[PDB]
């Protein structure tokens, strides 16, 4: 009952997802390298609600990265991307940062009532 | 003044409650439970701080330093060891309005010396 | 009365039931044995009152 | 007098009240109705317009009765509207701002 | 304006900030910068305000009275702003954090739910989801008020429901009591009454 | 209102067998001052001492001093409490209580307790915190009448408390008996009565209305407000 | 300590007195605004000690209507006025055949002396005054309109003009803080006059109960 989510680790100042991993990736479908060997490599770790409050986020990689003043410089872990914050029908709203949220909210709901195909075996 | 600890008796285990002695006119700890008695040595029984004067230094502990999210600072270095990071916080303690009041703790290993600017 | 007492309103009983009986009926009688489970810091004095009405009440 | 019982009504210095007759709109509406001139003497009579508002004040009656009761109740409900009218249709307003015929 | 904000954080944590008659010291560093940044706000929309052409769209809806405000524009054109929850910035729902993003105890803007982009420009993560936190509190005031002011609306009504104005012009109820002698004290209906001007008032 | 507790800083309880000779050695030059003279009965003298420190900030803050705090605790436990105290010219302000003749140590913990809240120093109980400000609104300065006939607005002091003691804070000197009001309508009633209550009540639902702008014709508000008072007592629509 | 208690004493006499003229008792203009300085040189400053006792402050007026149409003013000295005390000024407005008193009293009155004070009304209408209530005139506050005691002879007009009966107006309770002032009873009529935002003036009527 524990909700997590995959977070990417982050070394020193540096991820530890290097180049390898997104090539071993790309080629997913050859070489059967998956998420599971993204998470077996500890590349990736999945932090729940309550170890959030012990983690250091960085929103993008670009976080990471040495500023005129430091804000952070001790990171531990990274989004992979910060829009999967999003659920299923919020993640089909284009642009929802430039909304209202009340209006991403309607949608949200309003995206549950659309017409469309509900699935591809209707006629049976 | 400072505060007033517990004491227990020695045979039974149990605290140790005030007691006056009339014939020496002086203080005594008695156990309610056991038939013990000791001379006391702070002659005070109650201590309440209101004001609550309590120095959130000795609250601190140096295990602290080692949390990622906490910020860092290269301005403040430590007066006992030299180090020149060091993790600082605020009291974040209820009963504590002025708790914006900032207290920092050395990052070096070891040292874990605690200050307040 | 005079202090804040502390309460342990236990399962399957409609009462309330101060923490020292709770401790006793465990088989810690001492009062130096319910505070080194209480009180892990006996440099403190703060936990120590603020337990006391507790042990005062059960006597 | 009127100027006084308004004074203890409205303690602050408010002028803004809810009336039933928009008095200056219905000035405007007579201005233009009858083509006024505000440039030219006027030929109402002073003394015509105290006795018509005083006529009016009498017909416009919210507690009918003429026991003293009554009188007292009707003097009360149309008090502020009175005062209201008494100082908009004053002789003088009548006569250099209105200028009506 | 988040200079500002960081000189007064600077003051709270030297103990350089005192604080003001009727409030605790966190409520004064509280209101320093909640002041700072409503000045960033209102600047900021005035300058957006002033930087529309006559023919701007938003500005004709706004200037017509058709639907919008100056705010919508400033949030459009400018800053989103403040977000509040329960009329303070965004609480520390962490442990001493807003998210895990920020560090603890960071009373910093961006921290605490200053959204610093407008609509068109666009939230950043972390003001997207404080934004989203301001726009539930407004769905749950919408869905939450109106049962309490539904309730209120009922009992009013079972209260003066057979008030009525009789034929006497008095204001009675069912029992024949009087509530008032003349409707209103003037025995007027609300309706043909509208706003003058006493003139020998002031 | 201010109790002991808000202008105390530490109370403690020592057992103190001759005052001669005190347990504290920074209080050893008032107690003797005090003691070289017999001012009370020193026969009926208990050794428990219980000892308060207050603070030169809260103090100063109510301008009080601990000739009018050693009245008050001597007034509400009379003789048998006795009080002692230094001037106020210490660094420290301290003032010590025995008690005069359950044990005696549970008896000064146990008053110690109950002075700390109980014990009203100055102010009016139920009323926690005010506030003094110039309105800047002329709906709270104060309008006045000039000379000429003007209308003018007096820009003065106004006090917003947190509790509600109208019945008291009325009859206090300088304070004005007239304008003086609450937003607690039943206190209203209780003190000034129906119609009383009935125009505050219109002022108070009028207030609610307006507060976003908003208006609503006076007729409404007086219907509502003569259909909860026409009949003595505060009618609730309930 | 004491002079506050002679500033309380001189208050509590002003609403008094204040009370007596809107009453309709003939009250001096003197009296009706006497000053502190001047309470002092006719009473005292050192109630204390016993200069002035509050049974040297009793007043007695008389009506303006009819001299015979007297009323008291008492001031007991013990904060809780027992059954005792009330015995003994039935006993003086006995001696002296007065009818009406009021008895402002400084910390209360016992269950048994109000028993007392209800059960022999229509002999002696006595009322009771905390002495809290009267260092304010409550009729000079501003959310209080004026009322105006309506003789039998304008009752019987009003029911006759409107055509209704007493049950039919608004009501005001006899233990309210405006009827306890005016010291009015069951089934008399109040006449209210407030000023009103949309008529100028406006006039209700309550009656006692
Ligand atoms: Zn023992
Ligand atoms: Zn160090």
């Amino acid at each position: 009952g524990r909700i997590c989510r995959p977070l990417l680790i982050v070394e020193k100042q540096k991820l530890l997802l290097k180049k390898r991993h997104i090539d071993q990736l790309k080629e997913r479908e050859y070489n059967n390298y998956s998420w599971q060997d993204l998470v077996a490599s500890g590349v990736v770790e999945y932090i729940d609600t309550l170890e959030e409050e012990t983690v250091m986020l960085a929103m993008t990689p670009d976080d990471l990265q040495e500023k005129e003043v430091a804000y952070c410089s001790t990171y531990t872990h990274c989004e992979i991307h910060p829009s999967m914050i999003l659920g299923v029908c919020a993640s089909i709203i284009p642009f929802p940062d430039h909304n209202q949220s009340p209006r991403n909210t309607y949608q949200s709901a309003m995206g549950k009532q659309a017409m469309g195909v509900y699935i591809t075996n209707f006629h049976v | 003044p400072g505060f007033v600890g517990i004491r227990f008796c020695q045979e039974c285990n149990n605290m140790l409650y005030p007691k006056e002695d009339k014939e020496n006119r002086i203080l005594l700890y008695a156990c309610r439970n056991c038939d013990y008695q000791q001379e006391a040595d702070n002659s005070c029984i109650y201590v309440n701080k209101i004001t609550h004067e309590v120095d959130e230094l000795t609250q601190i502990i140096a295990d602290v330093s080692q949390d990622p999210t906490l910020p860092r600072t290269e301005d403040h270095p430590c007066q006992k060891c030299g180090h020149k990071e060091a993790v600082f916080f605020q009291s974040h303690s209820a009963r504590a309005e002025d708790a914006m009041r900032l207290y920092y703790v050395c990052t070096a290993p070891h040292c874990g010396h605690r200050w307040t600017e | 009365a005079i202090g804040q007492r502390i309460v342990a309103t236990l399962p399957y009983i409609k009462q309330e039931v101060p923490i020292i009986i709770v401790f006793r009926a465990l088989g810690f009688v001492s009062d130096r044995d319910i505070l080194e489970h209480i009180i892990y810091d006996f440099e403190d004095p703060e936990m120590m009152e603020m337990v006391k009405p507790s042990l005062d009440e059960a006597f | 007098e009127d100027r006084e019982v308004l004074r203890v009504i409205f303690p602050t210095g408010d002028s803004k009240v809810v009336l039933p007759c928009n008095l200056l709109r219905m000035i405007w509406n007579a201005q233009k109705i009858f083509h006024i001139n505000p440039r030219l003497p006027s030929d109402l009579h002073p003394i015509k317009v105290v006795e018509g508002v005083k006529e009016l004040s009498k017909k416009l009656v919210i507690v009918n009765g003429d026991d003293p009761l009554s009188r007292q109740a009707q003097e009360n409900a149309t008090l502020l509207f009175n005062i209201h009218l008494r100082s908009t249709l004053c002789s003088r307003r009548m006569a250099e701002e209105f200028r009506l015929s | 304006a988040k200079q500002d904000v960081i000189e007064v954080i600077e003051k709270a944590h030297n103990n350089e900030l005192e604080p003001t008659p009727g409030n605790t010291l966190r409520q004064t560093f509280e209101n320093q910068v909640n002041r700072i940044l409503n000045d960033a706000r209102d600047k900021t929309g005035s300058s957006a305000q002033k930087s529309l052409s006559e023919y701007n769209n938003f500005k004709s809806m706004v200037v017509s009275g058709a639907k919008g405000s100056k705010i919508n524009i400033s949030q459009v054109i400018a800053v989103v702003g403040q977000q509040n929850v329960e009329g303070k910035r965004i609480p520390f729902g962490f442990k001493h954090r807003t998210l895990p993003h920020f560090i603890k105890d960071d009373y910093g803007p961006e921290s605490r739910g200053f959204v610093e982009n407008s609509y068109l420009a666009g939230l950043t993560p972390t003001e997207f989801f404080f934004h989203a936190m301001g726009g539930r509190e407004g769905l749950i005031d919408t869905a939450v008020k109106t049962a309490e002011t539904g309730y209120i609306q009922r009992r009013l009504i079972k209260s003066m429901e057979s008030v009525m104005v009789k034929y006497d012009a008095t204001v009675r109820n069912s029992i024949n009591q009087v509530v008032q002698l003349r409707y209103g004290e003037d025995g007027l209906a609300g309706e043909s009454v509208e706003f003058q001007n006493l003139a020998t008032l002031k | 209102h201010t109790t002991l507790r808000k202008v105390t800083a530490n109370t403690a309880i020592y057992y103190d067998p001759n005052p001669q000779s005190t347990v504290v050695a920074e209080d050893q030059e008032w107690v003797n001052v005090y003691y070289e003279m017999p001012d009370f009965d020193v026969a009926r003298i208990s050794p428990w001492l219980l000892r308060v420190e207050l603070d030169r900030k809260h103090m100063t803050d109510r301008k009080l001093t601990m000739e009018q705090i050693a009245e008050k605790i001597n007034a509400g436990f009379g003789d048998d409490l006795n009080c002692i105290f230094n001037d106020d010219n210490a660094e420290k302000l301290v003032l010590r209580i025995r008690i005069m003749n359950m044990d005696d140590d549970v008896f000064l913990r146990c008053i110690e307790s109950n002075m700390l809240t109980d014990m009203t120093l100055q102010g009016i109980e139920q009323i926690s915190k005010v506030y003094m400000h110039l309105p800047q609104t002329d709906n709270k300065k104060k309008i006045i009448i000039t000379e000429d006939g003007e209308f003018k607005a007096l820009q003065e002091w106004i006090l917003e408390t947190d509790g509600v003691s109208l019945m008291r804070v009325l009859s206090e000197k300088d304070v004005d008996p007239v304008r003086t009001t609450s937003n607690d309508i039943v206190e209203i009633f209780t003190v000034l009565g129906i119609e009383a209550v009935r125009k505050a009540l219109e002022r108070e639902l009028y207030h609610v209305i307006s507060f976003d702008g908003s208006y609503v014709n006076y007729r409404h508000l007086a219907l509502l407000c003569d259909t909860m008072t026409c009949r003595g007592h505060l009618m609730a629509i309930t | 300590d004491d002079e506050e208690e002679t500033y309380r004493l001189w208050k509590i006499r002003k609403t008094i007195m204040q009370l007596c003229h809107d009453r309709g008792y003939l009250v001096t203009q003197d009296e009706l605004d006497q000053t502190l300085e001047e309470f002092k040189a006719q009473f005292g400053d050192k109630p204390s000690e016993g200069r002035p006792r509050r049974t040297d402050l009793t007043v007695l007026v008389a009506h303006n209507d009819d001299p015979t149409d007297q009323m008291f003013v008492f001031f007991p000295e013990e904060p809780k006025v027992g059954i005792k005390t009330i015995k003994v000024y039935c006993q003086r407005m006995q001696e002296e055949n007065i009818t009406r008193a009021l008895i402002v009293v400084q910390q209360g009155m016992t269950p048994s002396a109000k028993q007392s004070l209800v059960d022999m009304a229509p002999k002696y209408i006595l009322e009771q005054f905390l002495q809290q209530e009267l260092l304010i005139n409550i009729t000079e506050h501003e959310l209080v309109p004026e009322h105006v005691v309506m003789t039998k002879e304008e009752v019987t007009e009003l029911l006759a003009r409107y055509k209704l009966r007493e049950n039919q107006l608004p009501r005001i309770q006899a233990g309210d803080p405006v009827a306890r002032y005016f010291g009015i009873k069951r089934g008399q009529v109040v006449k209210i006059i407030r000023p009103s935002e949309t008529a100028g003036r406006y006039i209700t009527y309550r009656l006692v109960q």
